[PDB]
């Protein structure tokens, strides 16, 4: 293991990750990424019609 | 949907009103959510696959 600062195996994310649970994935929304797709979209309606 | 809502309800298809109801189901997505059974015949399933 090379690893320097942080434990061995251990490689890390800035995203989380959680595991799939199927191997015949669908369209599905409830995600960090989705979320944050959702509310910069909510922040420019308040603008538009502010 | 409206071509298939018409449609579907003259075929001999027993499980014809699941996926009359799952036709809508898929469109609306994301827009408007339900509870389904299990992670596999999820909400974003093809319509025809029920």
């Amino acid at each position: 293991s090379a690893n320097l600062f942080t434990p061995p195996e251990v490689l890390l994310l800035p995203i989380d990750h959680q595991p799939a649970n199927v191997t015949t994935p669908t369209l599905d929304f409830t995600n960090e990424l989705t979320n944050w797709r959702a509310r910069v979209c909510e922040l420019m309606k308040n603008l538009v019609d502010n | 949907f409206f071509i298939l809502a018409l449609a579907l309800p003259l075929t001999t298809d027993p499980c014809a009103p699941v996926k009359a109801f799952m036709t809508l189901a898929n469109m609306m997505v994301g827009f408007e959510t339900i509870p389904m059974d299990n992670q596999i015949y999820t909400q974003s399933r093809r319509a025809s696959a029920f």
